[PDB]
């Protein structure tokens, strides 16, 4: 294992190559789960792309957290996607987090503490255990076919997600930076792969 | 799968404008819809959309000519393009957003916009 | 009975069918009454619905709280209205609370604290005492007879109601948060029963 | 009951311009005053309305065309409608805002714009 | 006498019946005085109104506080006026002070604490003793002749005069809300009549 | 009292501007001016006013058509008139703010406007 | 002498013919100065008016500060001037601070606190000693012909000026009010003469 | 003394434009310019001018009609008028602010425009 | 050497022949750095200007800081450029710091202590040794050739560089002004010459 | 070394329009674009240009007539200029932005608008 406590991945060029591949030991299928990170770029204002891909090989498209320019954040599950606008967007290194739930179908966004109207995607569905996470470039097939208009350039980290939904109070006490127990993903505790450019350095974020 | 339906299309002069639509078997309450344009030779190519919310997008080139409109009530957008000119004049195509792969088009119309 | 607290009711999916219906030990006519609620959604900026549904069988609108789209909210009781102008809408948690009296027909509504100017309505009348209380949907009948382009989509809860007005001083402790003894519905001892697709889940709002 | 008296419409060509007005029996101070057109085939739709406190809102077609006004000394609004076109032709009804269910309406009446 | 501490005066409906008049115990004409006072209404935006109105059998305008529409605050004494502009107007009660002197002719006015450039009107003037004060009503007549159109709809309360210029000092005092001395009307010790429908309520600013 | 003296009238055909004045026997660095105009059959409406500050005030009818200046120089306010029609034809009145029940008039000059 | 301490002049109405004039122990030609007040006017929007006159027998505008509508502050010396450029003026009283060197030809200016950059300005001149002083009216003469639309109209005080740049240190000690040691002029042991309507009355700003 | 030298006028009709100008034999990095014209009869009005930050002022009757420019780096400025009429006609002086009771002028250039 | 703590260069005037030239004792040449200064002036929105000129006998632009109005600030190593944007520009103080590195081709730039997303730039470079710093001048050719176009005007000073790239802790305390070793370029053991119309003033910033 | 390619040039009337074009032999996603016109006797002259972010900048005289674009995906950047003047022909060069002194020139293309 490796902590990356105040560290974080670097892109610093547009390339159709890059990207970092983790590991989890997850080995039952998922029915709820949350997910949370800290991430700086400003291709905001020019172009969509992604920010974490969660692929199986029944699906490119598993969970995806995706920017579309003008019209905001999309959270996808199982091939559905679900909107939250943005009407303008401030140029800032940004903390999120998102939580679902199979058995009501209840989704959840954060952004900034602040917290967005809840909605209703994909009711009933389950999640495949064997996956694989990666970030810098979209998927749209299992770990291959990256497209250069859908990666990303800049900043990433505090990458961490469980596997049950959380209550807003502990939402709140890990965006003050309080302490915690990952259970899927340990920021704390990663396994994680490079290929490409890609780099290592200090967090800019307080 | 979602049955889209267009219609509102045909042969029309320069200077002219049409309302044309286009109707889903389904509610359109939270996925945007958009247009599509094809000239011949080039590829589909956006014209605009608009969000669930209300917020509109346009193409450049159409920019303050056209204006698309929804209604959750019926399940039916539509788009109304003025002062036609026959540069504009290609095969139209009509769009339902998904996974940002993916997206569902529909048959498409044929508007000609001669002199 | 139950208690709430910390507790509010979603209905994520817009339809004509989920709602929630409240039952108060009334027994006696109303002279004046208080009503007060917190409610979270965004569909301020695209149709009109409403809030708090209280019909009689001999009037669907006894008393009634609603968002009309670029006019505000719209407050009616024995089926007139008086309207209470916001030029534009913020995106967040809103409190509201409402007042009024049948010896002077003098009206008082208070969002966020900050007091809106008195105004005059239906002075003299008197409220029936048996009748219906819904969340979630509107009512042109005796409960009954819901319109899909009158629902409410989002989160609702801190449902309470006097017999009698209130203090701004009593408002704004209200407010604060501190100790009350609802008279009418008491949030902290309701009663409800639930139809449809709606959800009881930790509330968003502090 | 509310006594709602319109007037101000008959026959007119394309490009020219109409203010019709309605009056009412009581005063208008708080309540709202609006316009409804029904085409031939169609239903009654909003086309512009005024609320107390002075702000205005316009259907999207005879967007920046109409023009709606108040008066609580005489209790009358009126509407001007400037650049009459045939399609606008239609048969318009009063409104009188009531709970949000129901609705004052007029006799309505008809304005035929032809070419 | 009585007290109106905490206590304000509504007028909720659009009249030109209602009213109440004021009394002094006033003997002497004056040559100096300033009057404060808090009030709340939105027809800010719509329709000038009066504010306070101290007419003499002599002049219906002997001291006029006015509201003009896209024009501001016009003071006028003596029946000419001076005009203290105001680009845009907020939502909310304000209070405000205005003090005037016949040795030398200054005009201070004040509102919200925040003073205004001083001004000259109608120097070496005197203020007859005996005459009439109304709030609600603009004054055309000695107490009548009233017009629908200049009426006033709202709250104001906390009426206060003396009858000698305050120093900077005292005007921030007020403001405060501490103890003061009223030589002419106190709003402590005050005496008025009513006519029409006007109600006496709990005030709702601070 | 204030001798107002207004000039700048007389006969124009649709379609022309003009750009009338007046002027006051004392300083005019406080009081504000407008001007009324009164159409056969019908009272005195208010057209347009400036205040002492600067801030501008207009009618709804001629609004964007008209424009009004004042100069404390030589204590003379001024109107012009563009694009004239006749309609607007009517007789036009002075102004000279006072307490608000009062306000001084002119003797007011006609201006009639053909097509 | 006299102290005007908490107090101001105040012109109320526009004229050619009031001022006060001031005088100074001043013998040896100046190679240095600045010059410290607070005024406070409504002008800014409508014309240019002068705001400290200080014309000697050679020239009317030896040293001379303005403000031109739609253009700013112009500090003229010698008969050459310099500007400072305002986008958009807000509507309240203003403390200003300017000083000159002719050593360097260096010009410093600050307003409520705030620095402005330097400027260069008719190095190596030097300043007549016998001078007169004029606040209320524009200098085009050695104290005399004075022009009506360069009049000003409000309120002045604290009028102070050294012989030598004060370091940055003391001018915010200046602006902070506390104790110093004014050199040429004295707004605490000050001579004046006063012509036409000028009033002295408590100042408004704090 | 600065040698201002202005240059750019003559004969025009009704409807053009003319881009004039003028070149001091200093540098006007740091003092505005303007342009004053005077009518048959009347005296010397302001019409535009530039500030060295770059900010500009215009008439208000030529308000979007002329503009001005400027530039350091061969110490000249530029007057352009577009829509030219024939009431614009006049004697139009250069501007070099100085003093703010004192201020160089130029010869002055006639510019008539006709029909 | 010299102690410039609070003190500061000043260039009041456009010119082609004013500029201070700087002298450091570094031998190897660099693999990363990093530099830090502060500067006020107003040119910003009307012609781009230079802030640093880091020449070498190979190259006029082997580090070069600039402004280009419109466009925003223009980092350049060895010939080419890179870009970070501005859409609107304040008018006060403002501190910097920018680093780069050979190794990885990572550049940051923090402007007010915020910072600014990474960029990658000619990676593998090197840097020469020997080399000419001005300050006041773009430089087209070694030591000479300055275009007055290109010149700047106004205040500069807290000139400071390193020859590694510091982390942010360390960037934050530069900002706060706390001690620190400067390396190559120390302001308070600093080497200067001076040519044409420069002059040492108190700083304005704090 | 960049090769430039510009295209899209030749000879039109006055009242028309031109969308010319060129591209680069390499990734365009950081470095600017713009474009250079050259009058007969005169010379350079900036016409606009685009930042890699999208921030835009124009001429003045073209202000309001001409449009640039870009487009990473293919390394081309797009002129249109519409309403074309006889005054505006004039050769036009293409532009790559490097170090603040250097820049990348490419060939120009004459275009001649007549009357």
């Amino acid at each position: 294992q490796t902590d990356m406590s105040r560290k974080a991945f670097v892109f610093p060029k547009e390339s159709d190559t890059s990207y970092v591949s983790l590991k989890a030991p997850l080995t039952k299928p998922l029915k709820a789960f949350t997910v949370c990170l800290h991430f700086y770029t400003e291709l905001s204002s020019t172009r969509g792309y992604s920010i974490f891909s969660y692929a199986t090989k029944r699906q490119d498209n598993e969970i995806l957290i995706f920017w579309s320019k003008d019209i905001g954040y999309s959270f996808t599950v199982g091939g559905s996607e679900i909107l939250f606008e943005v009407p303008e967007v401030t140029v800032a290194p940004v903390h999120i987090c998102t939580s679902w739930e199979s058995a009501s179908g209840i989704v959840e966004f954060w952004v900034d503490g602040k917290p967005r109207v809840r909605k209703s995607l994909k009711k009933g569905y389950t999640v495949g255990a064997e996956a694989s996470i990666i970030l810098g470039q979209e998927q749209d097939s299992f770990g291959g076919n990256f497209e250069g208009s859908q990666s990303l350039v800049g900043d990433i980290g505090n990458v961490n997600m469980w596997d049950f939904v959380l209550s807003p109070d502990e939402i709140n006490t890990i965006y003050l930076g309080g302490p915690f127990s990952p259970n899927v993903l340990n920021w704390r505790a990663l396994k994680y792969e490079v290929q490409g450019e890609v780099f290592t350095k200090p967090q800019l974020w307080p | 799968e979602v049955q889209l339906v267009e219609s509102g299309g045909g042969l029309v002069q320069a200077g002219e404008s049409l309302r044309l639509s286009c109707a889903a078997s389904t509610s359109i309450f939270d996925r945007l819809m958009g247009w599509y344009r094809q000239a011949p030779g080039k590829q589909r190519e956006l014209a605009a959309f608009i969000t669930p919310s209300g917020r509109t997008t346009y193409a450049d080139s159409v920019k303050g000519r056209f204006t698309i409109s929804r209604d959750n009530s019926v399940n039916t957008v539509y788009l109304q393009m003025d002062s036609l000119k026959p540069e504009d004049t290609a095969i139209y195509f009509c769009y339902y957003r998904l996974n940002p792969d993916q997206n569902y088009w529909g048959q498409g119309t044929q508007v000609t916009v001669s002199s």
